[PDB]
């Protein structure tokens, strides 16, 4: 995952209903298309937790569904608000359609829009991942337990399976660019240079993938 | 230092001597004899054929723990099962009978070669060091073969295993066994029967056996041996009371006891037939056996309702039947139960009867099997029976994966002199660990990627892509028809579109200083 | 033959192990006669005699009537 910039508030037709109505059945299709629009403009096109694709470039469309942060029956207070809402695929072993079926202590989650998650994980060529090290307790807790609770680090097939042909499709790009920057460092010139500029094209090059956060990472280690 | 027929020939010499056959029972060179002959390993080891369906002129050398062989259709894959099936026929009838007719070969398996007069087989079994030969032949209509056969040899195993079965009860033999496809005493006790040729797909016998059977076990686990049940329950309450409770004549008391116990026991448990194959330890070790193979299991049993009955698996926490399994699953379930049917009935001596020694042939293991399961069934067949040998024909390349590149003959078709006949090739790489197209590619050497029309645009595109030429028209409408096909998000078209990127920076920064 | 093993069904399982254990609770009151008849160690083995028999009489066959089995066959 990523950090999520949220934006100002948007939800228009979310501000019509209130805590008397509840009954999330009733919201109306034209509310879920707003929201979905607003959604989909701070979100781009990828699922919040998995990363995978959920919007094809408009006959049949890709299963998408608006899920909760804190439990409906629990915390029934923000069953309305915004900050509780996102979007989630549709695969039914693992993200939403996973969350709900386990136990799990709220107050123990990590949550895109607060933190950033690149301080805990550090995915690696083959597609796994690893959880960096001398974090404290709680974190280490944290990192430790969103993984078993969003089963994003199965033992094989799953996330892991489709993260590893991405990255080994998108390796070619990262060799010669690798290999224009030893070129470019056994001449001479100054380091900052350099790597601003090959930093911006990768950059540029990389908006709007399937799995960015893993191919950025895998990028740096590699890069002198 | 003690080889085989230097025993043999020192029992039968001091048994042509003495006429008592108690003690010849306890004479050394039957045990000397024993000791030899279990420690040794059979396998089969070369192969020879000659004129036969297809074949012309062939020699094959075989592995001692597995071997598979990879073809097309029509290449003999199935000929070379049945020249085993031949083969191993006249020694198990031997085995049964001395002077029995085996299997002989029909006359349309002749080759139709204008200049073709006879067919003949060979074959050689090694045992340690003991080496055995046999050959068989027929000729076509009048011709002059080979003479008659030579059997001489397989004679003298024969005569070997028959002497030891008969001085010493209880003993071990070979296993042969060969699932073959459609086409179309122990065993006699409880229901089995003595055939070489066993077809899969026939859960529902399997199923009315292992009901049969359970129902036998629970009538003999009743009546006379509840007995001695409550006589051992007994014994073992006195005794406390005598001994254990007694402190928390009451010596007298207690070695009383325990003397008219231990006493009462041994002459009842002594008293009747040995354990040897009685139902309750054949179903047990079957239904383990079972279980051992397939651990993603916790229990199997069979449930006697209010209105019906049914076997019941639980994994998990779930509870399944029988009858919602798939065809694959079925058919696994059967072949494992055959084979460890056999291999108890067979070694009713060794105490785990798993490790037993014989040959086992398989004609297209991949048979409908879903790709999953592919991929692990030669693990679990070469963990659970680790002293076997298996020859094993496949198809799939997902099952390659997994099979060592020592193992592994390929069969093709080349023309020397004139006269088309097959070959045998061995690949050049190392096919454990490697993804499904790599081992199709090398395995089999086919090609991976379909030869489609849609891909021919793809080939275009990317060769135009090579020699700088993205500029024109008709790289223009190609780039709409490969769009159009696929979309803007395929990895593919990613891939292609990210080559432009690279030489467009590629010249930038090189002008740049 | 399908009602004839159910009961063989009923007869195994538990009903073996409160079989055995009275049997045994017999046996020891049967030694009790025997040794010119010897609280304690008496008093414990008889209060869990009687516990286990309670506990047996308080199952009542689990279904009683409705569990049939043997009782349909004979
Ligand atoms: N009498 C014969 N003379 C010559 N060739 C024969 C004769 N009978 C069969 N054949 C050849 O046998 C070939 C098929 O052999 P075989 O049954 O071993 O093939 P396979 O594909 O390996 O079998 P399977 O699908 O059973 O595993 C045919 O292509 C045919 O040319
Ligand atoms: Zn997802």
């Amino acid at each position: 995952m990523k950090y999520l910039s949220r934006q100002m508030p948007g939800p228009s037709v979310l501000n019509k209903f209130d805590y008397r109505r509840d009954d999330w059945n009733s919201l109306s299709s034209n509310d879920k298309k707003e929201i979905w629009e607003e959604i989909i403009k701070m979100q781009g096109k990828l699922c919040a937790y998995c990363e995978k694709k959920i919007e094809h470039h408009k006959k049949n469309k890709v299963e998408r569904h608006i899920e909760h942060f804190y439990r409906k029956s629990y915390y029934k207070n923000l069953t309305f608000e915004w900050s509780n809402l996102f979007g989630s695929c549709g695969e039914p072993q693992r993200c939403g359609f996973y969350k709900d079926k386990q136990k799990y202590n709220d107050d123990d989650l990590i949550k895109a829009d607060r933190q950033n998650p690149d301080v805990f994980f550090h995915f690696l060529e083959n597609g796994d991942v690893h959880i960096r090290e001398g974090l404290n307790e709680k974190e280490h807790k944290m990192a430790e337990v969103t993984l078993r609770v969003f089963n994003l680090n199965p033992s094989s097939g799953g996330v892991k399976a489709e993260r590893r042909r991405a990255i080994e499709l998108s390796m070619t790009l990262i060799k010669e660019l690798v290999g224009c920057a030893s070129q470019l460092i056994e001449s001479g010139c100054e380091i900052e240079d350099v790597r601003s500029m090959v930093f911006d094209e990768f950059k540029k090059n990389v908006k709007d993938r399937c799995f960015t956060t893993a191919i950025k990472h895998v990028f740096e280690n590699r890069m002198p | 230092k003690m080889n085989l027929e230097t025993c043999y020939v020192d029992f039968l010499e001091l048994e042509s001597h003495v006429i008592n056959e108690d003690y010849l029972k306890e004479s050394v060179e039957l045990q000397k004899l024993i000791s030899t002959l279990n420690e040794s390993k059979f396998h089969l080891n070369k192969i020879g054929i000659h004129d036969f369906k297809r074949i012309r002129e062939l020699q094959i050398s075989l592995e001692d723990d597995l071997t598979v062989f990879v073809g097309d259709n029509g290449f003999g894959k199935s000929t070379i099962l049945d020249a085993i099936a031949i083969v191993l026929s006249w020694l198990r009838s031997n085995i049964e009978k001395e002077s029995k007719p085996g299997t002989y070969i029909k006359s349309h398996e002749v080759n139709n070669s204008v200049d073709v007069e006879y067919a003949s087989i060979d074959a050689n079994i090694k045992l340690k060091d003991f080496n055995t030969s046999i050959l068989i032949t027929k000729a076509k209509e009048g011709a002059y073969y080979s003479r008659n056969n030579e059997l001489l040899g397989v004679k003298k195993l024969a005569s070997i295993y028959r002497l030891v079965n008969k001085y010493v009860d209880n003993a071990s033999l070979p296993l042969m066994a060969y699932y073959s496809i459609a086409r179309s005493t122990v065993w006699s006790k409880f229901d089995v029967y003595d055939e070489i040729e066993f077809d899969r797909n026939d859960f529902t016998d399997f199923f009315q056996w292992l009901v049969f059977l359970h129902n036998r076990a629970s009538q003999e686990k009743l009546s006379e041996s509840q007995t001695t049940i409550n006589a051992l329950f007994s014994d073992i309450q006195s005794l406390k009371a005598t001994l254990t409770q007694l402190s928390a004549s009451t010596v007298i008391k207690g070695l009383e006891l325990s003397l008219k116990e231990k006493l009462n026991y041994m002459k009842s448990l002594q008293s009747g037939e040995h354990k040897f194959n009685n139902a309750v330890s054949l179903y047990d070790s079957v239904i383990n056996t079972i279980l051992k193979f397939l651990p993603e299991f916790q229990w199997i049993k069979l449930v006697y309702g209010d209105d019906d009955y049914k076997i019941i698996l639980k994994k998990g926490e779930v509870e399944l039947d029988i009858q919602q399994l798939s065809q694959g699953e079925k058919t696994i379930f059967t072949l494992v139960g055959d084979l460890a049917r056999r291999l108890i009935l067979l070694n009713p001596n060794l105490s785990n009867p798993l490790l037993g020694y014989g040959i086992v042939l398989i004609d297209e293991i991949d048979l409908h099997l879903h790709p999953q399961w592919q991929q692990t069934i030669i693990e679990r067949l070469t963990s659970t029976f680790p002293n076997v040998q298996f020859v094993i024909t496949t198809h799939s390349p997902q099952v390659l994966s997994t099979v060592s590149s020592r193992s592994v003959r390929i069969l093709q078709e080349v023309e020397v002199d004139g006269v088309n006949d097959l070959i045998v090739s061995h690949p050049d790489y190392q096919i454990k660990g490697v993804s499904n197209q790599d081992a199709l590619l090398y395995g089999m050497r086919t090609d991976p990627i379909p030869s489609t029309k849609e891909n021919g645009w793809l080939e275009e595109y990317k060769k135009l892509v090579e020699l700088n030429r993205y500029s024109s028209d008709e790289a223009l409408l190609l780039r709409e028809k490969v769009i159009k096909h696929f979309g803007l998000d395929h990895p593919l078209v990613q891939e292609c579109d990210d080559l432009i990127s690279v030489l467009e920076f590629k010249n930038k920064i090189n002008q740049h200083f």
